[PDB]
């Protein structure tokens, strides 16, 4: 605060200025009490010469010649330099009493001396200084920002040095005006009867000999100030580069300063090169990550991770993380789970201690920017099995994920082509059998190629992007179950009639319309499942009737208006999903569905039902929904296998007790009106609730 | 600890400096130079100053006078103040010269510091360099003990017994409880791994049946040990470990089993044959010598209640003296991990071996003398690289044998000479290439456990009711599509592993299988579950493996049961 | 307490007051010892001029002639001045010297010295402060009824002001009257038989420098006294809005302060900005809000 800002130069400039000090004040004492001029007339076995004339006209005449003829600079030599050592004291205090900039220093002085005094530093390079880092933050946010420090200082080495040439230039010139003896002819004769007088002042030789010893130290001072000038008109002060602690302690950053941290560094340095660097260890970011990480293992405790494990979606013991700035080690102590989720947690160094995490195979990452060590690499290589990522600008997507060759499954959220798809080529993912991606691609990437010799279910869900090319689909020979969402497709594709290991398919928001190509789909004998959610479609052909292999069928939030007498012909279709659509009759013929295990027409305008639909006696999930139907017939108890129903928003007046007759519905299981319920028997409405 | 830090950080600083040295040399220098400067010029001009002088400044203008006698009444007094002043500088320069000769003889730029640790044998106390035995000699002329005082913080002994001490306020003896562990032998486990040091509290935990080390530098057993009754077992990895005299008597009679893990030979204690009680001996890691080799070992002869062996050392010749001290070994294990192993006839000197294990010794062919162990009963050359296996027939041999395993190697034929080895009770000969599987095979009538897993296989002959006895096979990734009537004759059959083959369907007799525990069907060609599978009284969805997709053609009530036992 | 209460220009103020009262003090001791007249018969080869006078009557002569002649002004001008300085001195210290206001200032002193003290502050602009909380608003209760420190302070600049003034014009017009030179006529004669005497005293010329110097330091000291006047009444220090802390934290809080809240966070702004930044930390409702629920989930 008051000692730790001056350099050597500083220290030697503040003794001669104390010197100076008490030479001046000497020369105003000795001034005062000694300094007097004798006087007598010079124009005139020897005898005395006395001029006839008393004391006090000695002291009269002394008093005139000392006015008249002694040299004024010589009679103010004292004065002037004791003005001078005040105005060199006055303005090298000045740059610490100037409160402005000196609250500045002041702040500067006690974050450098608690940085320095903080253990932490010690430690790192090898509690609170966490804290302590938000006070260092703030003041290279403030404090950068000024360097007004430097050209205050600058003006004033600048002004010191002026004073010492001028000091020099003069008084060269001016000491040698000065003599041990003076004469003076004044006007005292008629007054005295004497007019020439030869006088002479005791202080003069020793004045003459203590001026010049004073003009040589001042001649030291600006000898010490031209050093500091060079000094600072050399090494350009406005930028301090450090280039030592990033190379001894493999920090990169701390990279440089402004003018002022730069100026402020550059006279710790010269001051003590240490202190610099026990200062710059708080202003370091890796070494803020080094204490983050601390902290926070130290706060976190493996019991609320056992708290917050829990179950992932696909049944594996998950340990979700939302909001963290690292890995907590306390993490890797819990080898139990079976998967693990990161969300919103960027910087993430997996180490060695993965190894711990034995038992895992589900990595759930979202929104995270994680790299491994070789180590990790290698164990998640030969222990995960399935991966979810989330990208938001493909920054935080790790490389090595393309390396898993034990990888089963991968989960991505985040777009490819933001036209071909950014995908790494997925040769190493010798296991991939479950592919699913959540992007905007337009072209199927070839990597997948590379994949499907031994993949299984590969499947790309776009936001509604158009896919264009559909060569590369052809080739998904190993290929089980596809499902294609909102690809814009408008028809159907030619490459899955290429694919014919096709076992379930996906066709939702495509939005086709004419549908006609189920002829290429009888390419396919395998196609139990074929999905046409969300479509424009309005016309079935007679040709589907040629997939016997058909077992689930989809046709919800379509314009069918009429469906057709053929679309019962695949007797072997299970499930059957006819709601919301433009159906208002059912044709009898679904009397033959008789393994129909589903069957939903919600939000239909269904007026009536035959009754061979009942005839679908393993119908266990009948979903009616909001549609105009008035009357339920007694043969609906013949469902005895009847779990789930659904006639809400209809219009029924009375619902026939038979409803009782299905045991494998419930009040939960069954979906109507208070009044419609009501309507049911007592015992009937108490067995659906209880056990009566 | 910072203190020791701290010391640290400052002899990197400053040891290198010789700095201050430097400077105080020249203020010396400087102070007796101009000591002798004044004491010269000074004496020189004292004469000068007199009472009285006589000047004569030829004023005659204003006085008339030439020649003035003048009184100076200070001039004794100021050669009384020139004669006190120069004896002041007198001694001071008597006390400058004594300093700079003293600094010239001292040498002071490295500290001798070899008295204080010799006296107090704390030998970790270095002579330190320049700008530190210049200040630590200054200290010493003020005061000696001061020097003795941070010698003990230069001490390295004493910094490690200040770490241990950290290291003993660490633990906790609930945290080793809790780190106590169960190995599958029912142990009790305290695994102490890349710990620097022994805290004593481990030897408070009696229960600790087996200690398993690993990468702890050198530390030395303390007596405490004694405290340990429930140690049978250890485990030693990496570390040249010494002991005391009361734990090698405690450990002489309270050691049943040993094992090492040892990258260099030196890492194993020489007072291992001192253990008398000493039954169950592993050791991992090369051992091989060139001219010296199995010499380093021949203590064992000493280990007389030697009885199990376990190698992993990658040997090529066996042992001589653990050739003799086969005499009392009941087992002998070898894992030369690739390098091809010659017995030199050497093997069947330990007739009193009952197991003996030779996994990846790249033998590539039985040597006759394994046939010499009468009382050899199990036997596994794993990853052997065998082709041919006809010896079997010298395998009449022995009475007793009871198990054989030749797995992952080359056999894709099976000898039926293998009829007469009706001793034998379990086989597994997986990871070969085996297609078929002759009548004479089910000759072995006592078998019970099979694995025949990733073999050409495609078929079951109907001889397997022969095999009553049979209780587990695996025939996992093999060609099999249909399945005997005959399988299901075995109606005390336990557990299964069938996944991952062809098998289109499942034969309905599988309600036969009263005994069926366990069954693998993953990875099967099946598409409808028969409906006695879900009647067999052991079956569980644990010990169900299966696709659910497959499973799904199981009647409700089957599920129903199924989930109703796995949470019962 | 000492020290913070100091603006710049009040430093520069002291500084200038002990200059002034130092060169007081030297033209004291320099009139104690030397200053002298002396006088001798004016009305008269070149030879001696004897008056057959005797240093009984040289001494007379210069006393008599000392008395009358020279000026009132001339002799009193080195007490003058310690006076003058003396006053100011006296009126710079008794801001804080008078135990009425002294006792609010001494309190505000350490109030804020305690929460800038407190690191919740920087905690919350990111202990036991909640219960000090309590002395805030009571401080909040307590100063906010004064100001007359304000009037008090306004008093001292206007009275400083009017002593700068009065020296400079009274002095500008007295400079001028001292001379190295001087003649007296007394009715000496009959007594030594001499009427007329010319005089001289040495000081005359080194006091009139002396004063020159004196009056430049006079007038730095008007022109630092004016620019504190002027600050006083164009930045209207009765009232004083933050418009920071609410705009920056966030906080709707610290609505106002009164007239002697705002004078004293006008001058802590003057000494330092950052002060009073850390210590409005605790007059934020908002801050003591989080503090207390802070506290309340520790304790629950």
């Amino acid at each position: 605060a008051f000692r730790v800002l001056k350099p050597w130069w500083d220290v030697f400039t503040d003794y001669l200025s104390v010197a100076m000090l008490m030479i001046g004040v000497f020369g105003c004492t000795l001034q005062v009490m000694q300094d007097k001029i004798i006087c007598l007339p010079k124009r005139v076995e020897m005898k005395g010469l006395k001029t006839d004339l008393d004391l006090q006209q000695y002291s009269f005449i002394n008093q005139m010649c000392y006015e008249r003829a002694l040299h004024w600079y010589a009679k103010y030599f004292p004065y002037l330099v004791l003005i001078h050592t005040l105005v060199f004291m006055l303005c090298s205090n000045f740059w610490f009493k100037f409160p402005g900039s000196s609250s500045k220093i002041e702040h500067f002085i006690s974050i450098l001396g608690k940085c320095f005094d903080s253990p932490w530093t010690t430690r790192a390079l090898s509690e609170q200084a966490k804290a302590l880092f938000e006070k260092v933050k703030k003041f290279r946010l403030h404090v950068e920002e000024g360097d007004i420090l430097y050209a205050m200082y600058v003006r004033q080495t600048v002004l010191k040095v002026i004073k010492f040439l001028i000091i020099i230039a003069y008084n060269s010139a001016l000491v040698s005006k000065v003599q041990f003896t003076v004469d003076c002819n004044v006007d005292i004769q008629d007054m005295t009867g004497y007019k020439n007088f030869s006088c002479n002042h005791t202080m003069a030789h020793l004045f003459s000999k203590l001026s010049f010893c004073y003009l040589c130290f001042v001649s030291i001072y600006g000898l010490t100030c031209l050093y500091t000038l060079y000094w600072l008109f050399y090494r350009s002060l406005r930028e301090y580069s450090f280039e030592y602690v990033r190379q001894e302690t493999g920090i990169d950053d701390i990279p440089d300063v402004k003018n002022d941290f730069a100026f402020m560094l550059h006279m710790i340095d010269q001051y003590d090169p240490l202190y610099s660097k026990r200062f710059a260890v708080f202003l370091s970011e890796v070494s803020e990550n080094k204490l983050k990480q601390l902290n926070l293992n130290n706060e976190w405790t493996p019991d609320k991770l056992r708290q917050k494990l829990q179950t992932n979606a696909h049944n594996r013991l998950e340990l979700p993380l939302i909001m963290l700035s690292g890995l907590p080690d306390t993490v890797f102590e819990i080898t139990e789970l079976q998967s693990l989720k990161l969300e919103i947690i960027k910087n993430v160094m997996i180490p060695a201690t993965i190894a711990q995490l034995d038992n895992l195979q589900e990595l759930c990452l979202h929104q995270c920017s994680v790299k491994i060590h070789s180590a990790a690499l290698s164990f998640l290589k030969e222990n995960l099995k399935v991966l979810s990522v989330k990208f938001d600008d493909m920054r935080e997507l790790p490389p090595w994920m393309y390396g898993l060759r034990n990888l089963e499954e991968l989960y991505l959220v985040g777009s490819l082509s933001h036209k071909n798809v950014t995908l790494e080529s997925l040769r190493d993912l010798k296991s991939l059998k479950i592919l699913s991606i959540k992007s905007n691609v337009s072209k199927i990437p070839q990597a997948v190629v590379d994949v499907s010799s031994h993949l299984q279910k590969m499947c790309v869900h776009n936001d509604g992007t158009k896919l264009v090319m559909l060569n590369n689909l052809k080739k998904m020979t190993n290929l089980t179950e596809l499902e294609l969402v909102h690809c814009d497709l408008e028809r159907i594709p030619h490459a899955v009639f290429s694919l014919l290991s096709l076992q379930e398919l996906d066709l939702k928001e495509n939005n086709l319309k004419s549908i006609e190509e189920i002829v290429s789909f009888q390419h396919l004998r395998k196609l139990t499942v074929l999905k046409l959610w969300y479509n424009s479609i309005a016309y079935i052909p007679e040709h589907i009737k040629k997939l016997t292999s058909l077992e689930r069928l989809f046709f919800s939030h379509n314009k069918v208006e009429v469906l057709p007498s053929h679309l019962f012909l695949c007797n072997k279709i299970r499930y059957l999903d006819l709601s919301y659509n433009d159906i208002r009759f059912i044709p009898p013929e679904i009397g033959v569905l008789q393994s129909l295990q589903y069957f939903s027409i919600t939000c239909n305008k269904v007026e009536s039902l035959p009754d061979e639909l009942y005839f679908c006696k393993k119908l266990k999930t009948l979903k009616i929904g909001k549609n105009s139907l008035s009357v339920l017939s007694p043969k609906i108890g013949n469902l005895l296998f009847l779990s789930y129903l659904d006639i809400k928003g209809n219009h029924f007046e009375v619902l026939p007790p038979e409803l009782g007759d299905c045991r494998a519905l419930k009040r939960a299981r069954l979906v109507v009106e208070d009044a419609l319920f009501e309507t049911l028997p007592s015992d009937v409405r108490e067995q659906m609730k209880a056990d009566a | 600890k910072a203190l020791f830090e701290k010391v640290k950080k400052f002899r990197t600083h400053v040891e290198e400096g010789d700095i201050v040295y430097r400077l105080y040399m020249r203020q010396t220098i400087i102070k007796v130079i101009k000591f002798a400067l004044i004491i010269c010029y000074t004496v020189y001009y004292v004469h000068n100053i007199k009472f009285d002088v006589d000047c004569t400044v030829d004023i005659e203008s204003l006085t008339g006078y030439r020649t003035y006698r003048c009184a100076h009444p200070l001039a004794t007094l100021f050669k009384i103040l020139a004669s006190f002043y120069i004896s002041l500088v007198i001694f001071y320069g008597l006390i400058c010269m004594y300093t700079l000769w003293w600094m010239l003889r001292r040498s002071l730029k490295k500290y001798s510091f070899e008295s204080i640790r010799e006296e107090s044998s704390y030998s970790d106390i270095p002579d330190v360099k320049n700008d530190f035995a210049f200040m630590l000699h200054l200290i010493d002329q003020y005061d000696p003990l001061y020097s003795k005082r941070f010698a003990v913080f230069l001490s390295e002994v004493s910094e490690n017994k200040l770490r241990q001490l950290n290291l003993n306020n660490e633990w906790t003896l609930d945290k080793l409880r809790q780190r106590l562990t169960k190995n599958a032998q029912d142990k009790l486990e305290l695994h102490l791994f890349m710990l620097s040091g022994i805290p004593d509290t481990v030897f408070d935990l009696v229960e600790l049946e087996v200690l398993k080390l690993e990468l702890i530098p050198d530390v030395t057993i303390p007596p405490s040990i004694a405290q340990l009754t429930g140690l049978k077992e250890l485990w030693l990895y990496h570390t040249a470990a010494k002991i005391e005299a009361p734990a090698l008597a405690f450990l002489r009679e309270n050691l049943r089993a040993l094992h090492i893990k040892f990258t260099d030979i030196k890492e194993i204690p020489l007072w291992i044959y001192s253990l008398k009680t000493l039954e169950e001996l592993h050791l991992t890691g090369n051992l091989s010598a060139e001219n010296n080799r199995y010499i380093v070992i021949d203590g064992l002869r000493e280990l007389k209640r030697l009885k199990v062996l376990r190698l992993k050392s990658n040997l090529s010749k066996l042992p001589q003296v653990v050739t003799d001290v086969g005499v009392h070994l009941q087992k002998l294990s070898i894992n030369n991990e690739g390098t091809k192993l010659i017995v030199l006839n050497s093997l069947k000197k330990m007739v009193n071996l009952t197991e003996l294990e030779l996994i990846r010794c790249d033998l590539e062919r039985i040597p006759h003398s394994i046939f010499s162990l009468h009382n050899l009963q199990e036997i596994d050359l794993k990853d052997n690289n065998l082709k041919t296996i006809e010896e079997i027939i010298s395998f009449q041999h022995l009475h007793r044998l009871t198990c054989l395993k030749l797995w992952y190697n080359h056999i894709a034929y099976i000898p039926i000479q293998i009829g007469n080895l009706t001793n034998l009770e379990r086989l597994y000969l997986n990871r070969n290439k085996i297609e078929k599987i002759p009548t004479q095979l089910f000759y072995c009538r006592k078998l019970r456990y099979l694995d025949l897993s990733h073999n050409n296989l495609t078929f079951l002959p109907a001889d397997i009711g022969l095999l009553q006895n049979l209780q587990n096979l695996a025939v996992t990734a093999n060609r099999i599509e249909a399945l005997p009537p005959e399988l299901f004759q075995c109606r005390k059959l336990r557990a299964l592993h069938l996944g991952n083959n062809v098998l289109q369907s499942l034969p309905s007799r599988v309600g036969e299988l009263t005994n069926l525990t366990q069954i693998e069907l993953r990875g099967n060609r099946l598409e409808c579950l028969p409906v006695e599978l879900g009647e067999c009284p052991l079956l569980k969805r644990s010990g169900l493996v299966v696709e659910e997709d497959l499973f799904s053609t199981l009647p409700p009530e089957v599920k129903e049961r199924l989930w109703r036992a796995d949470k019962e």
